[PDB]
DNA sequence: TCAATATCCACCTGCAGATTCTACCAAAAGTGTATTTGGAAACTGCTCCATCAAAAGGCATGTTCAGCTGAATTCAGCTGAACATGCCTTTTGATGGAGCAGTTTCCAAATACACTTTTGGTAGAATCTGCAGGTGGATATTGAT
DNA sequence: ATCAATATCCACCTGCAGATTCTACCAAAAGTGTATTTGGAAACTGCTCCATCAAAAGGCATGTTCAGCTGAATTCAGCTGAACATGCCTTTTGATGGAGCAGTTTCCAAATACACTTTTGGTAGAATCTGCAGGTGGATATTGA
């Protein structure tokens, strides 16, 4: 299995804009994807690692939904539609 | 295998007694699941907390009454009062 | 034996109210569980999905379909006042957004 | 002319497209792809539950979303109309994320 | 006579309020305020003198903090005066509004 | 009595806050947001001392509200 | 009566500080301290528990609690010192 | 012969045990976990007084008022974080004035 | 730069309210003694998570090109800051009670247990039907004149 | 105001996924009879929470002046929005291993359960002492000149 990198460079300008217009946003400056980029970086990071921590508690290799589930909801980022 | 228990019957029922002509997809009633799981948690949680400030052991409908009204705001609150006491002292009369 | 009577009907409830006597009593919330507790606790969560129900179903009249989706249930939960306090801070997946534009941005 | 739409009409066309919808606007091998690095980094030998990773897409973009919608008011707040690197921060801040 | 310059005593408050802890809002008044909405939910109840205080405490440190996101709103559209749309942005942000 | 939270004494506040300069309509939009935030933790705070029957709202009472409204307080019993 | 964690808290100011006095005020912040970061860490062990269908908080949710809870360093010290306390106690 | 001194602890490990079975977490209750948790509950103590210690040291005073916890709290940055969505009652706010609004 | 106003910064000083400190008792906390039982091993059954192949076409990438938006610059009308000036509450104490949180102790009512019976609810299957995805024209909206 | 260009609607279609409805079984929810509290009685008892003055200072409420801040208006150098040509790589659809999650079944090492048996943490009065709050006195910082 290949190697991963720089994969941040996945979310792409078009879909940065896309998600600025479902959010309401009318005209983007050009640093505007850079920073997204950041702020979403940290985002996952920080789910992925809670929901990481539930996985490893349970000697799972597999993270399960509600493994996000139960890391989202401790972020207070509570979400519906996985919860079974 | 095993059996994964929900709430999805009751959901359905409840929304036959609404909206007779109106059924709902899978992702809806997955979201309906939350929701009841969620406001439980919510409930039973500020319960518990209730009876634990109070040096109680047991949690009574009157824990219930009062986690639901620190919970949901105005109107959700007075009607979800209403219903419950309705259906306890509906209950107790045999 | 006995003429076997489940405490939702009793009740005069459509929620289970053993099902939920039992996740109160296993969910370590208390060291007992009163009688009434778990049938006060069914019929308040038997209205909240009753009242989400009754508007998400009326989103979906709007929209020209017969079956709730989940962007119905958005509609529902963000256009009324109470559910959106109550679900502050829930995502509901496939949910989308309310239409809404600040005016600023509009065409002169 | 050939035609030409006036700059701000095609995005506002596209605002109103966007909130009428309810798809996710990442590309969704892209974003499986982030998470698997990003949770390499932390741990190897991991796998995902599909759910799991769609579960994380939902998460990300409602957030995202929600956070663009403060941003636009830091903006428009500021008499502007483009949001900038200055406006998501000063969300981010107020909301107590990062402060 | 002598006239300090506009801000000049403003800045030297920053600094006084900034170092000292006591609480900024008259005491007898506040617990006026807190008994009338309080009669507004059960009327006649008494009140812990330490109830009050935590009251004070936490309301004073709640209105300490949202001057600070105004203030940051305010410095946001160059401005250096707080006014009621920088208290508003800032409430909506936090999701209180 | 909302009045009686003086002017001054929002100045004094927003000093510690950081504020240079205040505009006029400040302090009645500041009694405005300062009564909600009572009425929300003291409707919560009556709620815990009308459960517990008493008559007295104690200040364990408050703490515990304002837990739940995120607003968590130290020094008070919790 | 009422009980709290004060004399343990001083006991703890005297090894770091013998110097150090504290006034009751802020006895009373750390008392609020100790409560609070006990419930987190305790209602997360609660949840780890539960998640996993298991009726007993060991060490071991303890620390996934702990790791959850605290952030990075003071996560790792806690989590030395947990492991150090259990380590000594079982011996 | 207490457990406290067997886990070289000067937390009330007993108590945290009592704590940990009446407070409804779970049915039963590890014999380490109240271990656990007390060193983690005693180091997170230890630390805070630590900085609160030096901050009233730095004030030049011996006794350790609440100013000083709100001090060592606010300018670390992880114990800010931990408490990031609590108030320390009498403990005011950093000193921080805002670049643009300094004179001249 | 100079002269002076009002602001800090200091090393001392000394009660005083708030701290360490004293000297006894119950409600834990630590001990032996069975009694239980939760939940690591040990296996397997069998989902469902990686990987791969192959074929498009949706959608990302780069460029042009110039509309109009973000940012300087100015400028002056007011809004707030700085300041005496009085004067009215907030503050600070000591009652003096009266309201009331806390026990005591008590049992009738309300759970928790135990041990079978009796079905409502959960897989899968079989059967049923909104509406996604396409199309082709009625409006509808924009932007050049 | 007028076109004409281009972007919406707005029904009208029909087979599929996906819903619904149909069946077969247990895992639970229901009965019953038997111990076990739970915690809501009514009677009292020391806090401690108001209501009462007092008397001051403080600290707040009022104009006065005018410094300098916030908009309003104007200008313009690009930045960032359309539109278009290219063709890359995400989507779609199966087809397979097996990696590894769940089930079923053992039992011990590790919790409850329980009476005792000390012990420690609390509480109510002894002895102090860390600083708050004041003070002349000495540079500062801020301003008008
Ligand atoms: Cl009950
Ligand atoms: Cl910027
Ligand atoms: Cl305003
Ligand atoms: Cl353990
Ligand atoms: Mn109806
Ligand atoms: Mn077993
Ligand atoms: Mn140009
Ligand atoms: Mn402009
Ligand atoms: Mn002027
Ligand atoms: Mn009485
Ligand atoms: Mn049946
Ligand atoms: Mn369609
Ligand atoms: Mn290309
Ligand atoms: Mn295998
Ligand atoms: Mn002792
Ligand atoms: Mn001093």
């Amino acid at each position: 299995r290949k190697v991963l990198r720089d994969n941040i460079q996945g979310i792409t300008k078009p879909a940065i804009r896309r998600l600025a217009r479902r959010g309401g946003v009318k005209r983007i400056s050009g640093l505007i994807y850079e920073e997204t980029r950041g702020v979403l970086k940290v985002f996952l990071e920080n789910v992925i690692r809670d929901a990481v921590t539930y996985t490893e508690h349970a000697k799972r290799k597999t993270v399960t939904a509600m493994d996000v589930v139960y890391a989202l909801k401790r972020q207070g980022r509570t979400l519906y539609g996985f919860g079974g | 295998r095993s059996r994964k228990e929900s709430y999805s019957i009751y959901v359905y029922k409840v929304l036959k007694q609404v909206h007779p002509d109106t059924g709902i997809s899978s992702k809806a009633m997955g979201i309906m699941n939350s929701f009841v799981n969620d406001i439980f948690e919510r409930i039973a949680g500020e319960a518990s907390r209730l009876a634990h400030y109070n040096k109680r052991s047991t949690i009574t409908s009157r824990e219930i009454q009062t986690a639901v009204r620190l919970l949901l705001p105005g109107e959700l609150a007075k009607h979800a009062v209403s219903e419950g006491t309705k259906a306890v002292t509906k209950y107790t009369s045999a | 034996r006995a003429k076997a009577k489940t405490r939702s009907s009793r009740a005069g409830l459509q929620f289970p109210v053993g099902r939920v006597h039992r996740l109160l009593r296993k969910g370590n919330y208390s060291e007992r569980v009163g009688a009434g507790a778990p049938v006060y606790l069914a019929a308040v969560l038997e209205y909240l999905t009753a009242e989400i129900l009754e508007l998400a179903g009326n989103a979906a009249r709007d929209n020209k379909k017969t079956r709730i989706i989940p962007r119905h249930l958005q509609l529902a939960i963000r256009n009324d006042e109470e559910l959106n306090k109550l679900l502050g801070r829930v995502t509901i997946a496939q949910g989308g957004v309310l239409p809404n534009i600040q005016a600023v941005l509009l065409p002169k | 002319k050939p035609h030409r739409y006036r700059p701000g009409t095609v995005a506002l066309r596209e605002i109103r497209r966007y909130q009428k919808s309810t798809e996710l606007l990442i590309r969704k091998l892209p974003f499986q792809r982030l998470v698997r690095e990003i949770a390499q980094d932390f741990q190897t030998d991991l796998r995902f539950q599909s759910s799991a990773v769609m579960a994380l897409q939902e998460a990300c973009e409602a957030y995202l979303v929600g956070l663009f919608e403060d941003t636009n008011l830091c903006a428009i707040h500021a008499k502007r109309v483009t949001i900038m690197p200055k406006d998501i921060q000063l969300a981010r801040r107020i909301r107590g994320e990062r402060a």
